[PDB]
Order: structure tokens, then C-alpha cells, then sequence
């Protein structure tokens, strides 16, 4: 299947408390591999994994450098940005990008990320032509101008071709059988009371890993989306994930339903029913 | 590798 | 500004005297700056671990808070939150069914 890298990038003014707090955080395939962060006693780029432990001291060393230099680019950002928008010095200000490619099985790009957002709303980003900019508001249009006659758009783009292709099938010759890595889910149902005669069906989903998954509950052959409970899939904190789907069902008619667990790492997907004790 | 940033 | 959404569950399936890990997983709030504590029958649990911040596709921030605990039948635990997004701090009970 298709592979992405991609640099989830935080720096957040907070005046009267010290310096601004700079992140750098890369993806592969969605997948945490490296976190730089400028708050620790010592600020150096850190392996998130173990198979990027392999990589050698002159990577972490030009990494580090490397974000450093970055962090002072986004000091200079805030302190700019704060004249667009005739903001005051004493206020906490977020800038968060997210930057990097998609890159299909045959090792070409299918989609390139340039994403900018000042205090969580978007702000400027590369159009998928990978040559325009769409910019947000009137302070975006002067960061897209300046970046339209430097060649800013040019410069990504060689990079995300190029550079961001290449560092991807390298860090995939280490990590690719770790990220396809799947655990199943195991599932089974729970009965609950309710008032008069409802009862609660709960269908959960219990250490799968990726936290892809779908939980269905069905009578008959029915899909009942309109009338079911359900959570967003969360950390168990172990590296799986957990989810559960909940239908209030009339008291004795439990066997009249179905849940179906749909997950990439079953050989087919799962189906329940409510099954009390001997 | 991240991609050196430019100011805004 | 956009508000905390929370969930308080077990890490494994809860069992009245068997050693556990209760979650406090916190999504969808900017800006980043959050106060996270973990109450047991009303009152701070001391230790409690902290995951890296991370920050999602719509830019909304999301961290893991977690500590370690024993259930018991009559024991109530809760996560409360002060963030920016509320004039209040949000307390959400542990629901061990949920």
C-alpha cells in the first residue's frame, strides 16, 4: 500500500514564561518516529522508535542542527505574525504546520503537504498542484505574496519530490515490517439495565493496533446507525486501541441482534450476540 | 529529514 | 477555542481488587495550554503520568493522562480539566461500564 512522512510542527508563544516552546514531530505512516522538543534539559532530536536507534550520530546531529534553526524561524514567525494581526507581545499565540509526502507503491508522490494555522485556524497552504498557495485571511495573502516572489511553491516542491521521497524509502528500509505490524481485535458484549423495559447491549473492541476499526450493531440484517451509542476509538495506553458500540434493545429481545467488528487485521470480521452464563 | 522552513 | 472532549476508562477490564491503569484521555482543545487532575473520591491522586502533547488533522491538540490504581466497588474516580474554552473547570466520573 502507500506510504507517507509526514512533520507535525508546534511553536507556542508564552510571554512572562520563557522562551517559546518549539516540537517537531514526524509521522511514518501515521506513526510517531521522531519528536524533537526545545523544553527538555537538553534539546536534541530523539528516536521515537527503536528501529530508527540505527540511524547514525550524524543524523541525530544534523537533525538537531537543523531544528534548531527552525525554532528560531518560527521565534521570528510569531513576532511577525503578531504585526499582521496588530496583536499585542503579551499574548499566547500557536503556529502549527504539517508538512510531507504521500508516496504511492511505486515510489512516486501522490499528494504533497505544506499546511500552515495561526491560533488553530488554517492560515496558508500548498494547493495540490504543488505550485499556487490558498491563503486564509488578509495576513496569510502577505506570507503567500513574499513566498510567490521568492519561489517559495518551487522550493517545496523539489523538496517533496525529491528530498521527502527519498528520506521516506530510507526510513521505511528500517521500519517497513514494524508499520505494517496489526493486532485483532478481541470483542464480546456486556448487558446493562435501563429503565422499565430497555436494556443496553455493549459491543466492545478491545487491543487492536492500527485504531482503524468499525463497530455495527444489526437486527436482522438491518444496520441500526441511527440508533446506536458509540465513543471515539481510544488509547488503551499499552499501543492498542479500544472502542465501543451500545443499542437500547427491549427487555427479552436481546438475541434479536448483531454486532459486527470490522478491523484490517481479522481474517473476517467478528459476530456477536449477547450470551449470558450457563 | 523536515524541510528548512522560510519566515512568513 | 475549542473545548475538551473527555473519556475516563480502565486500561484493562476492571475487577475490584485487581491492579489497573485509569485513563484520562483529553482531545480536541486549543489552545494547548490544559490542567489535567485525576480525583479519587473527591480528592488530587498525586501521581499522575503525563503523555506527550499531540495535535491532529483539524489542528486540535490531544494528550494521554494516566495513573495507576486498584478498583473497588464503592471507590469513585473522576478527571477534571481547566482549559481556557470553559468558564469552568469539566469533571467527567469514571464509569466502569463505559
Amino acid at each position: 500500500g502507500p506510504h507517507s512522512l509526514r512533520y507535525f510542527v508546534t511553536a507556542v508563544s508564552r510571554p512572562g514564561l520563557g522562551e517559546p516552546r518549539y516540537m517537531e514531530v514526524g509521522y511514518v505512516d501515521d506513526t510517531e518516529f521522531v519528536r524533537f522538543d526545545s523544553d527538555a534539559e537538553n534539546p536534541r532530536y530523539e528516536p521515537r522508535a527503536r528501529w530508527m536507534e540505527q540511524e547514525g550520530p550524524e543524523y541525530w546531529e544534523r537533525e538537531t542542527q537543523k531544528a534548531k534553526g527552525n525554532e528560531q524561524s518560527f521565534r521570528v514567525d510569531l513576532r511577525t505574525l503578531l504585526g499582521y494581526y496588530n496583536q499585542s507581545k503579551g499574548g499566547s499565540h500557536t503556529i502549527q504546520v504539517i508538512s510531507g509526502c504521500e508516496v504511492g507503491s511505486d515510489g512516486r508522490l501522490l499528494r504533497g503537504y505544506q499546511q500552515y494555522a495561526y491560533d488553530g485556524c488554517d492560515y496558508i497552504a500548498l494547493n495540490e498542484d504543488l505550485k499556487t498557495w490558498t491563503a486564509a485571511d488578509m495576513a496569510a495573502l502577505i506570507t503567500k505574496h513574499k513566498w510567490e516572489q521568492a519561489g517559495e511553491a518551487e522550493r517545496l516542491r523539489a523538496y517533496l519530490e525529491g528530498t521527502c521521497v527519498e528520506w521516506l524509502r530510507r526510513y521505511l528500509k528500517n521500519g517497513n515490517a514494524t508499520l505494517l505490524r496489526t493486532d485483532s481485535p478481541k470483542a464480546h458484549v456486556t448487558h446493562h439495565s435501563r429503565p422499565e423495559d430497555k436494556v443496553t447491549l455493549r459491543c466492545w473492541a478491545l487491543g487492536f493496533y492500527p485504531a482503524d476499526i468499525t463497530l455495527t450493531w444489526q437486527l436482522n440484517g438491518e444496520e441500526l446507525i441511527q440508533d446506536m451509542e458509540l465513543v471515539e476509538t481510544r488509547p488503551a495506553g499499552d499501543g492498542t486501541f479500544q472502542k465501543w458500540a451500545s443499542v437500547v434493545v427491549p427487555l427479552g429481545k436481546e438475541q434479536y441482534y448483531t454486532c459486527h467488528v470490522y478491523h484490517q487485521g481479522l481474517p473476517e470480521p467478528l459476530t456477536l450476540r449477547w450470551e449470558p452464563p450457563p | 529529514s523536515i524541510i528548512q522552513f522560510e519566515h512568513l | 477555542q475549542k473545548t475538551p472532549q473527555i473519556q475516563v476508562y480502565s486500561r484493562h477490564p476492571p475487577e475490584n481488587g485487581k491492579p489497573n491503569i485509569l485513563n484520562c484521555y483529553v482531545t480536541q482543545f486549543h489552545p494547548p495550554h490544559i490542567e489535567i487532575q485525576m480525583l479519587k473520591n473527591g480528592k488530587k491522586i498525586p501521581k499522575v503520568e503525563m503523555s506527550d502533547m499531540s495535535f491532529s488533522k483539524d489542528w486540535s491538540f490531544y494528550i494521554l493522562a494516566h495513573t495507576e490504581f486498584t478498583p473497588t466497588e464503592t471507590d469513585t474516580y473522576a478527571c477534571r480539566v481547566k482549559h481556557d474554552s470553559m468558564a469552568e473547570p469539566k469533571t467527567v466520573y469514571w464509569d466502569r461500564d463505559m
